[PDB]
């Protein structure tokens, strides 16, 4: 077995940067060295083969070099949808194998979420159950502190949060809170509030229903 | 240029999955086929490839024994078979196609996620997230297991704007997820926004309707 490693596992730059990705083989592999491009939830998609040939569709800001042990991916000026992890594999000798991966992720300026708050649907009640959900849109950086208030009773270990990955054209993310409570614990209060702070923004916004109101 | 694979199944422990890969168009013309996975969070292994015509399997030593690959030429369908499932196992696999001059994976499929578990699957239920310039709504898909779903707006028609976030795990061992979308708020009272769910470990397709509060 041959054994690739990258360097660096994990990486952050700003747009218009110039990246570079390491791969070396523990034995030469002459120019059998491929490289891949792996979005989140996708399946990667081949870049680079035979150490240098960009696949076509593949934009020429991407760019690699190196012959026996030691390869280079080079990314010459990074933009938003370059967000991805990067793997090396070699098909010189089987087994073929990979580097360990290296993420990719983009710096941006500070940009402030957009709140928005969900109740529960008629439908969920029914069954039993309220979900209400808190909605963060297109901020910078992943960094937020959202508060459940229900009633002006802080909220504690009654919610989850989902963040988004990294948005291909703008680098930017989203989150979701979600606070649940049975039927019965929810038709005990009234005021349903969600506090966020962000250095987006100036200060805390709040966004609160009533529930019942129409 | 596609290759297309089997859907995501849960699999009790001990037991095997047969995972499909079906090359477009009768493309196993001068094309090898490899299996590699991808445990979650984790990189990428390489299982074994299969020269098809042939039939002559490679396999990598970690796997041999428990995995079986194999081709039919009048199908066109490439197969990947894993015995005595473990906890491990749970991984998405890839079938890629592999060309032999320089040994590159140029295509891959979109991977089948295998779940290895002694719990039965469950499809979830879907609810509205109701709107109250520019206006949010969506779908709460909640109470499924195992992974994934799939969501799309509109039969494929709205993507723009939409946000599709990974999913939580509950204190109740199954999973919960939100789609969501931002719309003017004058495209309303207007336009129809239905989200489409597939869960494909439970054969789940649910198609709900968002309107105002």
């Amino acid at each position: 077995d041959i054994q690739m490693t990258q360097s660096p596992s994990s990486l952050s730059a700003s747009v218009g940067d110039r990246v570079t990705i390491t791969c070396r083989a523990s034995q030469s592999i002459s120019s059998y060295l491929n490289w891949y491009q792996q979005k989140p939830g996708k399946a990667p998609k081949l870049l680079i083969y035979a150490a240098s040939s960009l696949q076509s569709g593949v934009p020429s800001r991407f760019s690699g070099s190196g012959s026996g042990t030691d390869f280079t991916l080079t990314i010459s000026s990074l933009q938003p949808e370059d967000f991805a992890t990067y793997y090396c594999q070699q098909s010189y000798s089987t087994p073929l194998t990979f580097g360990q991966g290296t993420k990719v992720e983009i710096k941006r300026t500070v940009a402030a979420p957009s709140v928005f708050i969900f109740p529960p649907s008629d439908e969920q009640l029914k069954s039993g159950t309220a979900s209400v959900v808190c909605l963060l849109n297109n901020f910078y950086p992943r960094e937020a502190k959202v508060q459940w208030k229900v009633d002006n009773a802080l909220q504690s270990g009654n919610s989850q949060e989902s963040v988004t990955e990294q948005d291909s054209k703008d680098s930017t993310y989203s989150l979701s809170s979600t606070l649940t409570l049975s039927k019965a614990d929810y038709e005990k209060h009234k005021v349903y509030a969600c506090e966020v702070t962000h250095q987006g923004l100036s200060s805390p916004v709040t966004k609160s229903f009533n529930r019942g109101e129409c | 240029v596609q290759l297309v694979q089997s859907g995501a199944e849960v699999k009790k422990p001990g037991s095997s999955v047969k995972v499909s890969c079906k090359a477009s168009g009768g493309t196993f013309s001068s094309y090898a086929i490899s299996w590699v996975r991808q445990a979650p969070g984790q990189g990428l292994e390489w299982m074994g490839g299969i020269i098809p015509i042939f039939g002559t399997a490679n396999y990598a030593q970690k796997f041999q024994g428990r995995v079986t690959i194999t081709a039919d030429e009048s199908t066109s369908t490439a197969y990947m078979e894993l015995s005595s499932l473990r906890s491990e196992d749970t991984a998405v696999y890839y079938c890629a196609r592999y060309d032999g001059i320089y040994g590159e994976l140029d295509f891959w499929g979109q991977g089948t996620l295998v779940t290895v578990s002694s719990a039965s699957t469950k499809g979830p239920s879907v609810f509205p997230l109701a709107p109250s310039g520019t206006a949010a709504l969506g779908c709460l898909v909640k109470d499924y297991f195992p992974e994934p779903v799939t969501v799309s707006w509109n039969s494929g028609a709205l993507t723009s704007g939409v946000h599709t976030f990974p999913a939580v795990l509950q204190s109740s061992g199954l999973y919960s997820l939100s789609s969501v979308v931002t719309v003017p708020s004058s495209s309303l009272g207007t336009q129809t926004y239905i989200c489409n769910v597939n869960h494909k470990p439970s054969n789940t397709k649910v198609d709900k309707k968002v309107e105002p509060k």
